[PDB]
C-alpha cells in the first residue's frame, strides 16, 4: 500500500532543477530561494490509486551541480532520475549527455538495467535515444507538465 | 566502543506523509538531552515560531547562529586533531591515515565532549541541513548518526559519514550563507 521512492533531480545550474521541485511539491515559484536549516531533501506523497500510496522523495543536486559528479551519499537507493536542461541556452542542453553518463555510472536497478530516467525541457514558456524512458517540456513558472512528468516517472518505477 | 543514550526524533509526522523542516530543533534536542530522555526546546518552537512545524522552510541562518550561543552550542575546538582531518577534507581523501585520524577524532570527540552536532549544505535540497554523530564503531567501521530525515538511528560507513563533513568543511560547497556549518557540541557535557 506504501512505497518510498528516491528520485534524483540533476542538470546543469540555472536550467530550474530547484524551481520544478518547488512547484510540484509545494505549488510555489520564485527566482530566488532562500536557504535555512530544515530538510535534506523534498517530499511528495501521491495517492497513486485507491490501494497505493507513494511517497516520492525528490533530491536535488544542489552544490554538485557546477561539478558533475555525483557521490555515493547522494545518489545511493535511487530508483528514478530527472534530467534538466534550458532551451532557452544551448550549452546547457551539451551537458545533458555528461550528466546522463554520470548517472549511468552510479546507480542501477537491482537486475543492472538503468533507472528510469525523463528528460525535461524546462522553460518551454520561453528523438534521440540515449536511454530515457521518456521526454517532457515542462515550465515551473506557468506549471505545464511537471505533473505530468513525475506521474510519468512513478508510473515507470512501477513497472519495475 | 562509545555509544551515547539519546532519544531520536524525526522530523517527519508520525504516518511519514508530512515532512517539517524541524531538523534543527530534533538536532539540538540531540545533543542536550540526556538518558534517553526530552531536552525542553517548547519554549522556542511553540511560541508562535514559523519556523518550527513549518512544511516550506526552517530556521533562518543568522537566527540559527544566535540561537546556538543561547543554548550554549558550542563549536568544536581547532584542535591539531581537527586540523588535519580538515585539510582531508580539502582533498576529499579517505585513505587509511585519514580513516584512522577520522577513527580518533570522532571517537576523542564524543567521549570528551558527547554527542556532535553536524550543520552541512543538504544533500537533496538548496538549503542547510543538521544531522547528529552520536556514537561510533570501529569494529564495523560505522558511525551511530541520528538523521531526523530518517525514522530511526542508522549505522553508516565511515566513509558516508566522511563525505557528510566535507559537504560542511570543503571550499567547493561552502555559500556564503554557509557560516554556520560545521561540527557543534553541548557545551555543558562532561565524561
Ligand atoms: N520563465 C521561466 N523561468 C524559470 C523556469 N524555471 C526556472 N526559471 C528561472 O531560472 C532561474 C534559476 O533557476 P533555478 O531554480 O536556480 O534552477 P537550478 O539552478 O537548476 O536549481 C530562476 O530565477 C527562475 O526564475 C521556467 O519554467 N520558466
Ligand atoms: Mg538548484
Amino acid at each position: 500500500r506504501e512505497h518510498l521512492f528516491k528520485v534524483l533531480v540533476i542538470g546543469e545550474l540555472g536550467v530550474g532543477k530547484t524551481s520544478i521541485i518547488k512547484r510540484y511539491v509545494h505549488q510555489l515559484f520564485s527566482q530566488h530561494y532562500r536557504a535555512t536549516i530544515g530538510v535534506d531533501f523534498a517530499l511528495k506523497v501521491l495517492n497513486w490509486d485507491s490501494r497505493t500510496l507513494v511517497r516520492l522523495q525528490l533530491w536535488d543536486i544542489a552544490g554538485q551541480e557546477r561539478f558533475g559528479n555525483m557521490t555515493r551519499v547522494y545518489y545511493k537507493e535511487a530508483v528514478g532520475a530527472f534530467v534538466v536542461f534550458d532551451i532557452s541556452r544551448s550549452s546547457t542542453f551539451e551537458a545533458v549527455l555528461k550528466w546522463k553518463s554520470d548517472l549511468d555510472s552510479k546507480v542501477h536497478l537491482p537486475n543492472g538495467s538503468p533507472i528510469p530516467a525523463v528528460l525535461l525541457a524546462n522553460k518551454c514558456d520561453k528523438d534521440k535515444e540515449h536511454g530515457f524512458a521518456g521526454w517532457f517540456e515542462t515550465s515551473a513558472k506557468d506549471n505545464i507538465n511537471i505533473e505530468e512528468a513525475a506521474r510519468f516517472l512513478v508510473e515507470k518505477i512501477l513497472v519495475n | 566502543q562509545i555509544i551515547h543514550h539519546r532519544n531520536f526524533q524525526s522530523q517527519f509526522d508520525t504516518t511519514g506523509n508530512t515532512l517539517y523542516n524541524n531538523a534543527w530543533v530534533c538536532s539540538l534536542n540531540v545533543i542536550k538531552s540526556r538518558d534517553g530522555n526530552n531536552y525542553s526546546a517548547l519554549e522556542d518552537i511553540t511560541s508562535d515560531n514559523q519556523a518550527f512545524n513549518n512544511i516550506l522552510e526552517g530556521i533562518d541562518i543568522i537566527e540559527c547562529e544566535n540561537l546556538l550561543k543561547e543554548m550554549n552550542v558550542q563549536k568544536i575546538p581547532e584542535s591539531s586533531l581537527f586540523t588535519n582531518i580538515k585539510e582531508a577534507l580539502q582533498a576529499e581523501v579517505f585513505n587509511s591515515t585519514v580513516e584512522d585520524d577520522f577513527e580518533s577524532f570522532i571517537s576523542y570527540e564524543l567521549q570528551n565532549h558527547g554527542p556532535l552536532m553536524l550543520i552541512r549544505p543538504s544533500l537533496g535540497s538548496e538549503c542547510l541541513h543538521a544531522e547528529c554523530i552520536v556514537g561510533y564503531d570501529s569494529e564495523v567501521k560505522k558511525v551511530l548518526i541520528y538523521d531526523s530525515m530518517n525514522t530511526s538511528p542508522e549505522w553508516q560507513s565511515n566513509i558516508d559519514v566522511y563525505d557528510k563533513l566535507t559537504l560542511a568543511f570543503n571550499d567547493k560547497y561552502k555559500n556564503e550563507d554557509c557560516s554556520i556549518c560545521g561540527l557543534y557540541y553541548d557545551g555543558v557535557y562532561e565524561p
